């Protein structure tokens, strides 16, 4: 069944899930043709699929070689996000395979559907959370190593760097969810305030500054500000 | 020409004969159906005037022995039987006409719906369908349910069509997933005309004896059925041409004769929306579109 509010807390039990995300998965810039005609160009894009109760970070990256000569690229992109999560399943041991499959949009539910009719036992999922998993490309960490790629490539990453350590999986989510959301809402200003301070640094196996627990609360403060400014803005409120 | 006789009617019951209907009345002196034309299968059916719930009925075929209906009044309901001797039912059968007791099977000589509806449905295949090979003839009533509708519980009593499913291991090679989903070519002409049905005659018959089980039983899975093999054509971009032509015609008179008050329980209109606006064959069933336009407009 769908995932919403009610059932929100069943994402950090311990039986093993995965969202997918895969709104960046065909990226294109539209531009003129000399004619005057509209055109567009691709490049590279990247699945998000993430443990959210382990932070795992499975970034496979599209690259733009898949769409040549190929129709219908948006619908494409659909199948081969859901030939990629396949794939990703497969490859995992037994016991790390997903009960289930969150997919951010609904439009993935039948093509990963049918590209996981070998796994009866994986449940594919909607979800009616408003996820804001598509601003994962304002990760400039994550940014860099799809726009970089050569090739098909998977990148992993932990994207809670090391909060477990410290914190537990619901509130891990949670700050992971409201940074997106105030990097979706407003890029510049989230970013402004990730880094204002140079005296706080990401580590090179990280993705995210080395803040402190209080500075945190700043930071977690300084977004929810953030987001709520943007919505008076937005509607006149 | 043939008869099916009743030994009595006992209980108020409105009694159908293909697409033909009588009101009977309690003990009123009815005794069969003659005039019955030799060539096609048949269907007589019941709905009694107590319970208009459960229409049940009988799918049989003249040439195959002589058969009859009498009340049972410990199952409370019609049933057919099969006499073994000849000679002693052509003299039920001569008396009663004699007597002058028995309706005539009404057909209109101009008419060919029967035969359109029923073109490709035998007998043969009605018996696996609904397997009691202990009788020549085959019962189905509004609640039966089908073997896929078990899947997701009494099995001497499903109709075993063809279990169709678009997500399914059949229905998608392994590598074709987007291609065999988006065009069941494949499912329709190698698993289920080659595969399974042989030809499309089989195909074309389950796909109506479905639709009369969902006409005059208000059988729901039959409808599910029937629509299943439509959307399965409908889905294909590779049908034989031979087939699309007389496709359009089997659903032109199935349309054609759905009660009108009915349309809505027995028609899904995402199915009928798909095949005739978004399917690779939106324009190989004119007819079926016309008519579906100016009748039931409102489920466009």
């Amino acid at each position: 069944g769908a995932m919403n509010s009610s059932n929100y807390a069943e994402l950090f039990n311990n039986d093993i899930k995965l969202f997918v995300d895969d709104t960046n998965v065909y990226r294109v810039t539209v531009h003129k043709t000399f004619e005057g005609n509209v055109a567009t160009k691709a490049i590279n894009g990247c699945i998000f699929t993430l443990n959210p109760k382990t932070g795992h970070l499975f970034l496979k990256i599209i690259h733009t070689s898949v769409w040549a000569g190929q129709k219908r690229l948006s619908q494409l992109a659909k199948w081969k996000t859901a030939e990629e999560v396949s794939a990703l399943v497969r490859s995992l041991p037994k016991e790390e395979q997903p009960k289930q499959i969150i997919v951010t949009r609904k439009a993935m539910l039948d093509p990963l559907e049918v590209h996981m009719l070998d796994f009866p036992n994986i449940a594919i999922r909607p979800t009616e959370l408003r996820l804001p998993f598509s601003a994962a490309m304002s990760i400039d960490k994550l940014s860099d190593v799809v726009m970089k790629a050569t090739e098909p490539q998977m990148v992993l990453f932990n994207i809670y760097d090391d909060w477990l350590d410290r914190i537990s999986s619901y509130t891990a989510f949670s700050r992971l969810t409201l940074l997106l959301r105030a990097l979706k809402t407003n890029e510049e200003s989230a970013k402004m305030i990730l880094l204002s301070d140079p005296t706080i640094t990401i580590k090179s196996y990280h993705l995210w500054p080395s803040f402190t627990d209080e500075q945190w609360i700043t930071i977690e403060s300084q977004m929810r500000d953030l987001i709520l400014t943007e919505y008076g803005r937005k509607y006149n409120v | 020409m043939n008869t099916v006789p009743f030994t009595s009617a006992p209980i108020e019951v409105t009694i159908g004969i293909d697409q033909y209907s009588f009101n009977v009345k309690e003990n009123q002196p009815f005794h069969g159906i003659k005039d019955i034309p030799i060539g096609h299968v048949h269907v007589i059916h019941f709905q009694h005037a107590d319970n208009s719930s459960m229409r049940y009925g009988y799918w049989f075929d003249c040439r195959m022995g002589n058969f009859y209906i009498q009340y049972d009044p410990k199952d409370g309901l019609y049933k057919m039987m099969e006499e073994r001797d000849g000679a002693k039912f052509e003299n039920i059968v001569h008396n009663f006409k004699e007597r002058q007791m028995m309706v005539s099977y009404p057909k209109i000589d101009e008419d060919d719906t029967w035969y359109n509806l029923t073109e490709f449905v035998q007998m043969d295949k009605i018996r696996k369908i609904v397997r009691k090979d202990e009788n020549q003839f085959s019962y189905v009533d509004s609640s039966m349910t089908t073997v896929q509708e078990n899947e997701l519980s009494d099995p001497a009593h499903s109709l075993n069509y063809t279990v169709i499913n678009f997500k399914s291991r059949e229905a998608i090679r392994p590598g074709h997933e987007m291609e065999d989903f988006l065009d069941k070519s494949y499912y329709l002409n190698t698993v289920m005309l080659q595969g399974i049905f042989k030809n499309s005659s089989n195909y074309f018959g389950e796909l109506q004896f479905a639709f009369l089980n969902a006409m005059f039983f208000g059988n729901y899975g039959s409808s599910l059925q029937w629509h299943a093999m439509i959307e399965l054509i409908c889905s294909s971009a590779t049908v034989p041409k031979h087939m699309l032509d007389k496709l359009d015609e089997i659903l032109y008179y199935q349309i054609k004769t759905l009660p009108e008050q009915y349309s809505d329980i027995l028609l899904n209109e995402r199915v009928w929306n798909i095949c005739l606006y978004s399917s690779f064959q939106k324009n190989s069933l004119h007819n079926t579109e016309k008519i579906m336009e100016n009748k039931y407009p409102e489920l466009l």
